[PDB]
């Protein structure tokens, strides 16, 4: 059931087409049944719609770094070389999602804040998340020899996952110290959650397709000196 | 091969590496001195910004000093420690970290009365600053040990090591500044020191093992 | 059959905060397309490099 | 019932198989030279034997147990001197040999230095010593340690032709009593070739 | 020979891949954001301590890069750029330092538009923050090279060698951090900026020779 | 009239006089070996000759002119490889020889890396390579360089017999045309001692 040969390339090759064909039919129902059919709120008017671009890009900004924790735990204690590569396969995608979350938060707060950049808990947390992703990516693109950069990235990812709750719950209180209040109340309205659940599920599928595509590129980036790639 | 022998050896080596263990102290002093003159003679603004700038300078000085935790040993005697000294590698890393703190954290802690006097901090403010430096710089060493252990073979110095180690020090910095700012109006500050002692224990009972694995990866 | 909007791009694409919404849309679409194209171009450039090595 | 062994060792550098299916046993009193060219993974094999590196396939069996179970009863009987001598080049010559000795020190460390060839260069910083005398600081440990397994990686780097006849006269006694010495040298060994068991990376 | 070949060599050894070009940018972003977490999210307060923040970041980057300027070369290849390369040793040093700037000044120059608005400075807080981080950042490397040469090259050096790298930068930081103050009050810097040009023209002419002499003394 | 003619050199490192009154002349077409022991100033004489160091007394007189004066028409006629190879430990060997070449051809560099012995190692970073091969990378700059003066410090440090023979053959064509080579090696040279002038470090 798990004897991973260099068939992972041929295993996640049948699943990239249909997980990309069906990852755009779920996004264009999470972005067309919203963004044009969901009524707008009172306080923000027709701007309470960057939810679909910021919330799915923030849930899966930390939902992939918690998926690189498993991709580093399995690749460390069981000492698997292939699974360890997953740590290096989901890092650029997580970094892009964090950057998108920052951009969307900045564009969503500008109507209300008055300036593009203010330091908030839900925003500084994503900023430090981007910093950790950048650390992972920079560490991976530093070793000249592979099979060592992967393990170093796994160790760093484990350390960052250990530190993540502490950092998040420290920023959540640092916000309470100075500002002392929260900006928006936790409410989504009933006929705005299904169009947002659709978008979250679509962003889940796009990330899976992207990480499969990046994994197919990283397998050939380490096994390029074997006769298996004669084809 | 014993723990104390390694500690004394590293203390002896660090002293002959002078003019490089004193650069972080000079950076600390320059950063502490620059801001009071940049903003001019303003009592309230300087008094409000001192708790933050002090710890920012301390963190930057610790980061500057961390570059030599394992770098020099890699070109020669980074082995003879994994390969010998049946004392477990986490214990060797612990000795390294304690020696580094003795060479870096203790010098920062020892001039605290002078820094407090220069910045106008009262006796209570100095007490809180010393108590948070005693529980803060060992945390810096334990947090920066894995980063320098991973980076030692890379010798991509400065930017990379900072990118690895600085984000991990966010709670320490935040709680240290909160603790000192709680001493500005002289309200009691003990709950903010518990969150520092617990974090110090957590980073002292989990970093040596992570740093051991990082060193094992780097050596190979 | 019946939207929450009313009419063409004088009504749609302009909710009073058009610049912010269509800037978030732009900077969400562009990095994702960049990632997709980057992955495809590497998936082809690896084979090009292999063909280069086959000499 | 042999001592430190191998179990189908194999290592890969991602372009060549340096050695595949290595399986050799070392009983007590063996002089072993790792024969090979300048491209073979002799250094990698030695690091695999010391436990610093993890084999890609197979394990190394010391006394019956791998090197991850008995990693404290094995480091006691060990002496590895790699291409890098492993001495902090800021301390004096004697202060380095003071770190590697358990007890009865400052009276045999100077004796070890005298027997190594560094007579008069004791209280001099290592960085002030020549490139061939820096190796002698590390090689002076052969007269101090009580280890029963010497893994020497290119012991003869810059040693003068006088020193070599003392290294391959202390080693011929260590391997004579109960020791095991694992050499990897390119200079021919002056000692008779009817003794050294040469094994090639196969 | 081929001064430009030495410059390209240092650039190549600085960035092995195209994904490490952004590492200084991320380092500077981390250093910049390290301050508000300690001082607070106040926009009006961060608009006055901004010169200190950015110049502390620049000084930290310069210090971090001065180690890989010379120390790494000292172990194996540093007598080759003196023995070989028949062009004069000053010109051999100059290339290195002008590569150093392109690792510590160009990333900060590019990030200047971003960090001039993260902190909260105006448009005139970027015109003179660009023609102060371009007119003075190379000077940092120029006057830090002679001190670093002796510090990391001369064997058997005391603590007295620590006053040759950092303290001479202070009169630069005295001017630069006091130049953007004229931007805070919205007044023309002019003279306090035209005197940094004299520093650049008097330190880009005597620092390469001093560094060449320092290397000659160190190796001898 | 005549190449390097260091007259009355004097060195007093630490508390010992390494050499006093060492006035020797090097004519054109000279193979010379500095004979001493492990601890003598054989590494200091080779650094008093390249101009890296300065004599305590006397001067080295290249081509009849003081070495510190010209220092521009002499660094193009000099090739010194010391104990440390001098190659960056991150770049590939091809990039290193691309640097050290005076033309930057990437076609003669491959020929040099195929004559030294590193056939197939022109894209592996030198740190990932072996220890002898790192020295062979630096010693590969003997077919590229057209400098008629070689000062080699410990050339045969970690190189196998075949590489040693290749290097000894390479230096056997240099020193008749116009070449001049200075060695300090603890391994006896395979060539007959009739073509080597031995200078005793008195
Ligand atoms: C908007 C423009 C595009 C957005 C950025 C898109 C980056 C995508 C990176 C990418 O696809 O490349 C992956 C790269 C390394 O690729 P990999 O295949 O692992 O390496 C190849 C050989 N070793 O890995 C990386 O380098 C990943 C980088 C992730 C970091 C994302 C940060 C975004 C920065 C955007 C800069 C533009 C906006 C600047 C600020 C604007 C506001 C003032
Ligand atoms: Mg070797
Ligand atoms: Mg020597």
């Amino acid at each position: 059931q798990l004897a991973i040969p260099p068939r992972l390339y041929q295993i996640c090759g049948w699943f990239i087409p249909w997980l990309a064909i069906a990852s755009v039919v779920v996004l264009t129902v999470g972005w067309i049944w919203g963004f044009g059919f969901a009524p707008a709120d009172y306080q923000q008017g027709n701007s309470y719609r960057i939810i679909y671009l910021h919330v799915p890009a923030a849930i899966w900004s930390m939902g992939i770094y918690a998926s690189m924790a498993v991709a580093a735990f399995i690749g460390l204690v069981w000492q698997m070389k292939m699974a360890n590569l997953a740590v290096a396969a989901m890092a650029p995608i997580g970094a892009v999602f964090t950057f998108i979350a920052l951009v969307t938060g900045s564009a969503w707060g500008k109507p209300m804040w008055g300036t593009w950049w203010v330091w908030d808990a839900r925003l500084t947390s994503e900023l430090v998340l981007l910093f950790l992703y950048v650390g992972v990516i920079a560490l991976w693109h530093a070793f000249d020899d592979r099979r060592l950069a992967g393990r170093a990235a796994g160790i760093l990812v484990l350390i960052g996952v250990v530190n993540l709750p502490i950092i998040h719950y420290s920023v959540e209180w640092w916000n309470t110290l100075h500002q002392g209040s929260t900006r928006m109340q936790q409410s989504i309205d009933p006929a705005m959650r299904s169009p947002l659940r659709w978008s979250i599920f679509g962003f889940l599928l796009l990330s899976a397709t992207l990480t499969l595509m990046r994994m197919r590129n990283l397998i050939l980036l380490m096994e390029k000196r074997r006769p298996w790639v004669s084809e | 091969m014993m723990f104390w022998r390694i500690f004394r050896l590293e203390l002896r080596v660090a002293f002959r590496h002078s003019a490089e263990i004193a650069n972080p102290l000079w950076f600390f002093l320059i950063v502490i001195t620059l801001f009071p003159l940049s903003i001019g003679p303003e009592p309230q603004l300087l008094a409000r910004i001192a708790p933050g700038i002090i710890w920012v300078a301390a963190l930057l000085s610790s980061l500057l000093a961390l570059e030599r935790l394992f770098r020099d040993d890699l070109q020669d005697g980074s082995l003879e420690q994994l390969m010998l000294l049946p004392l477990p590698l986490p214990a060797v890393v612990l000795a390294k970290v304690m020696a580094h703190w003795m060479v870096t954290g203790l010098p920062l802690l020892i001039l605290s009365p002078l820094v407090a006097m220069l910045l106008g901090m009262d006796v209570y403010g100095w007490q809180v600053m010393a108590l948070t430096l005693l529980l803060g710089t060992p945390t810096l060493g334990f947090l920066g040990a894995p980063g320098v252990a991973l980076t030692v073979g890379l010798k991509r110095g400065g930017v990379l090591l900072s990118i690895l180690v600085l984000p991990l020090t966010i709670p320490l910095l935040i709680f240290a500044t909160a603790a000192m700012d709680a001493a500005s109006m002289h309200l009691p500050v003990d709950g903010y020191l518990a969150i520092l002692g617990a974090l110090l224990a957590g980073t002292a009972t989990l970093s040596p093992f992570a740093t051991a694995a990082a060193l094992r990866i780097s050596i190979q | 059959m019946t939207p929450a909007f009313a009419s063409w791009n004088e009504f749609f694409a302009m909710g009073g905060y058009a610049f912010f919404v269509w800037l978030a849309v732009v900077m969400t679409v562009i990095p994702l397309v960049v990632l997709v194209v980057h992955s495809v171009m590497q998936h082809r450039a690896i084979l090009r490099g292999v063909a280069q090595q086959r000499a | 019932m042999g001592m430190l062994e191998a179990r189908e060792l194999l290592c890969e550098r991602d372009e060549r198989t340096l050695f595949s299916g290595l399986s050799f046993t070392l009983n007590a009193g063996e002089w072993v030279q790792i024969t090979g060219s300048n491209g073979a993974g002799k250094t990698t094999l030695l690091r695999l034997l010391t436990g610093l590196s993890r084999p890609d396939a197979g394990e190394v069996l010391w006394q019956g147990q791998p090197l991850h179970q008995v990693r404290d009863s094995y480091h006691q009987n060990l002496l590895w001197i790699g291409h890098q001598p492993g001495i902090k080049t800021r301390l004096t010559a004697l202060e380095n040999l003071h770190f590697y000795h358990r007890d009865g020190d400052t009276a045999q460390c100077l004796e070890a230095l005298a027997q190594a060839g560094l007579a008069g260069f004791e209280d001099i910083p290592v960085n002030q010593l020549s490139a061939g005398q820096q190796r002698r600081v590390a090689l002076a440990r052969l007269w101090l340690t009580r280890a029963t397994l010497w893994i020497l990686d290119e012991p003869f780097t810059a040693i003068d032709v006088n020193g070599v006849d003392r290294l391959t006269q202390r080693m011929a006694q260590h391997t004579e009593q109960g020791g095991i010495v694992i050499l990897t040298t390119h200079q021919p060994l002056n000692v008779a070739e009817s003794k050294i068991r040469r094994i090639s990376l196969t």
